[PDB]
């Protein structure tokens, strides 16, 4: 199960997910989440195999763009903005956890509009769809 | 239950650049933990001349890659460089680089200039977010 | 459920579908329909947010192509135009009803060739695929 | 049991271009509801001289840039603006310019002008469709 | 059940999947081998429907590659390839049988590394994981 | 039971180019089974001139597309075509040749050298495959 440390993480420590949560990232792109965890791994590897870099790595970054990150996601996101409508700005992301047993679901991130994180009750809706989900993943 | 959780970039400030906001005429972009660009609006002018070249620039291998690689994929997408130093301005066209600067951050100014600096928590509330420069890309 | 009104159907005035149906517009990739969806939801968001349009906004569909629809597809239909097979058109699709109860299915275009709409005759199998698949979604 | 349909693009008569034809020797691109280019075959020669301008039209700043947006994505993938008029001529290269034009539409002719026409109820058959503008961009 | 001949194996004559096996290439857009797959259709189709070419054609494969092939996954193995990672050499295919009864698997193409094919021994993982996907298909 | 199957890519070699490499200086590219390219590594020069006409060499129509679309599609990611023949030279800008040239591929040279040659059971390893041809494409 992949796991989040506390240098990436702000006000928390160890708050990580189970494999088989993080499993949805190859198959479903729809995902805003899983951009995020394919630049981490990047970053992992390429600080740790290409040692002593001499200035940054512009071309590498340049190239690894195009294979890891959806363009479309981003120009979708981009397009909602400049059209007044709530988009993502891949800085907040909500999940459930059900402390009562820790199994966990995939973050979605969160719908900021007019420079505010609007609240639970204006995307409730999608909280209780998502809950359904977990009922369809009950049996 | 409901759980939020917020990830901080500065983790990939080797490896990818990082970018936020700090007033509505200033932007900044960073390489490095020594090294980035400030993006200024402003009504001053700093040169005069109407020649920008930039083969030349990177003719005169004494320069850095990383750090004019951003501002050509910004042209892409007039300049004084003797002595070394990195120095664009743009004067007001203006669509396009009004939208290229809001892109970055995600009138009644006469110049945006782009130029080096060192590295200070410039940033007041916008964290750092490597999101526009993949999405300049 | 995405329910299509009079002025955007032909001989028809009111055909639409359960949510249900609509819900493959964004896991399957395939599809020649759903693409002519996001067009329409994009241009009734910008009929109606954006105001008094001087002379058409030419920048907002260039952007606008490059996050809603698929061009691969787009190129693969223009490569069977000009190789000669039959391709689509997107302007005729065929869907099924089951009209004793009212379930449907999402549609699949029409296949034109030669200038000509093949009938029901020459495609028969993907019918019965299509009728197998309903098959198999009634348990 | 199985039922067709068929959409009208009409309702897309703002937002986006609609292209719909006429006779193999013509075609027409929509703009708006009283604006379209005519995209046509012909044998006679409408102008002589073989310098086309560009980069002045931009300029004059006195025109419809939704008008000559598509004629300058047409050139990406000579001419005469003298008035306001937009008038594009390719003389018969041809390869590229048959399979754009095929290209739009889904010999022994010599030229193919590009014309501004006011809106009328001109494709006989051809449903109006945006598929075309689509695959240009 | 798509088949492939002596003409596009080596040291084989008659090697070939179950149709539903070969379903799974236009689903999921992970695998590395559907690609071949998508070449060798369109190069029948070009050599069948198109006669006595004028000293090769350029621009139709220049576009069918636009229609046909995964760009990022090339980008992706080269990325790998240029940073010491085990890639993809687009020659080499893996796959289970189930010699008892016949049902077999996608092949996943082989990992080369340092010009070397590394053993089973180093992926004996996606062995397990791949024999466990069967073993839930089986019910 | 784990079985394993190798592609033979000969089947391919129309309607998609081929390529393998026999030595660490060198590369051949095929299209059909009468003309390929040799990419080669050499300190020896073989024009002095440093003059490469690429757009009379279209406008000449005396040529194979095929064989110089291969080579453009390399220039956009001197010469001497006098008689018709095909060579092209790149001296060492190294790092994106040879980017180039080990891109084909899946130090102290000083020529890299595009030229056109016949058939020949070249590679001696390395089975041909279309793979760099379409990541390079
Ligand atoms: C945002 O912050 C910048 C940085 O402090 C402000 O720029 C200053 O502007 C004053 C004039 O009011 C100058 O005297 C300072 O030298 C500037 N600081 C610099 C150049 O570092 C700016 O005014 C602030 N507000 C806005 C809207 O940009
Ligand atoms: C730079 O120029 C702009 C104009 O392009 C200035 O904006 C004007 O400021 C005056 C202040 O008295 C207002 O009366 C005008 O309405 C503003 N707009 C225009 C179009 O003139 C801007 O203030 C200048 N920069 C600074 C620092 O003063
Ligand atoms: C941005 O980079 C340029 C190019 O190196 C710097 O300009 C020179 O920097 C060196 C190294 O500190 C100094 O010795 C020179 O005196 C600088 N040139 C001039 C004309 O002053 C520039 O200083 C850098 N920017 C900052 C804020 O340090
Ligand atoms: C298709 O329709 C057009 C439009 O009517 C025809 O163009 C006409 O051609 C005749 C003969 O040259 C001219 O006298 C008319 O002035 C043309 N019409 C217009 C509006 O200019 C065309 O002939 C028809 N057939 C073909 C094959 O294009
Ligand atoms: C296409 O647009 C051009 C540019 O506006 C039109 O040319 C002028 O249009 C105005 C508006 O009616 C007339 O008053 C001028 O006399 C036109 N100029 C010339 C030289 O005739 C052109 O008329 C438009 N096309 C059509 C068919 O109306
Ligand atoms: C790899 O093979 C090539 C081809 O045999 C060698 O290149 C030269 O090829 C010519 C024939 O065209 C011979 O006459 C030369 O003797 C070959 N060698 C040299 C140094 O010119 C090449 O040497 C071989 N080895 C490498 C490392 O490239
Ligand atoms: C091609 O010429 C270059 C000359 O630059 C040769 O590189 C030299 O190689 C020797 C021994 O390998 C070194 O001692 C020199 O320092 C190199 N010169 C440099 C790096 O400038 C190269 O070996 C030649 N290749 C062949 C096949 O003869
Ligand atoms: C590569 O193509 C060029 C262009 O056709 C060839 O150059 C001429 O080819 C013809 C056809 O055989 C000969 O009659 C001429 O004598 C060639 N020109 C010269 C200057 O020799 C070239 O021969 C081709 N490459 C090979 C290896 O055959
Ligand atoms: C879910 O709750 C448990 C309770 O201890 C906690 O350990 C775990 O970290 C929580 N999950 C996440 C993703 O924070
Ligand atoms: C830029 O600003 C204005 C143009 O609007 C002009 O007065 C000024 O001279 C220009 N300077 C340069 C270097 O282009
Ligand atoms: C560099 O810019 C200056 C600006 O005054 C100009 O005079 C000079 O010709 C330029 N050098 C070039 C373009 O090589
Ligand atoms: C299927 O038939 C029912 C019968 O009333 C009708 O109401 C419905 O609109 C039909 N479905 C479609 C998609 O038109
Ligand atoms: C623009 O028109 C002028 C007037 O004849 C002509 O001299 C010039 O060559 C034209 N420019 C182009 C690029 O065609
Ligand atoms: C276009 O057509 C022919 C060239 O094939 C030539 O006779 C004619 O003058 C050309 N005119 C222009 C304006 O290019
Ligand atoms: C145009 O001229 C060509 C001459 O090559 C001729 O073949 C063609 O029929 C002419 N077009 C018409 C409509 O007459
Ligand atoms: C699996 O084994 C059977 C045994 O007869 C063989 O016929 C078949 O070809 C094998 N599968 C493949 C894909 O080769
Ligand atoms: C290429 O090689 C060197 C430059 O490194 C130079 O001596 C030679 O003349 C150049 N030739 C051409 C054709 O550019
Ligand atoms: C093309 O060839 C001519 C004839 O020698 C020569 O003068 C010219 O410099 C060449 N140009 C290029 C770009 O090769």
């Amino acid at each position: 199960g992949y796991c989040l440390t506390r240098w990436m993480l702000i006000e928390a420590e160890l708050k990580c997910f189970g494999n088989t949560a993080v499993a949805k990232c190859n198959e479903k792109h729809d995902e805003e989440f899983c951009d995020m965890l394919r630049l981490f791994d990047f970053n992992k590897q390429a600080i740790r195999r290409l040692k002593a870099p001499a200035q940054m790595s512009i071309q590498l970054i340049n190239k690894a763009v195009n294979a890891l990150i959806n363009d479309q996601l981003i120009m979708k996101n981009h397009l909602r903005d400049i059209m007044c409508i709530p988009y993502c700005n891949y800085s907040k992301y909500w999940y459930l956890n059900h402390t009562s047993s820790g199994r966990t679901s995939l973050p979605k991130c969160w719908l900021i509009s007019n420079g505010s994180y609007l609240n639970e009750t204006q995307f409730s809706d999608d909280i209780e769809q998502q809950a359904d989900n977990m009922i369809t993943e009950m049996l | 239950e409901l759980q939020t959780l917020e990830l901080n970039m500065e983790t990939l400030n080797m490896t990818m650049p990082l970018s936020c906001t700090k007033n509505s005429s200033h932007h900044y972009i960073r390489v490095g933990n020594e090294t980035g660009l400030e993006l200024t609006l402003t009504n001053t002018s700093i040169i005069n001349h109407k020649f920008c070249n930039l083969s030349d620039a990177h003719k005169k291998n004494l320069y850095d890659h990383a750090l004019m690689s951003i501002i050509s994929t910004f042209h892409l997408s007039s300049c004084d460089f003797n002595g070394g130093k990195i120095s664009v301005q743009y004067n007001l066209v203006a669509n396009g680089v009004l939208q290229t600067f809001m892109r970055m951050a995600w009138t009644s100014y006469q110049y945006l200039i782009i130029q080096n600096t060192t590295w200070e928590d410039h940033c007041q509330f916008s964290r750092p977010s490597p999101i526009g420069y993949l999405g300049l890309l």
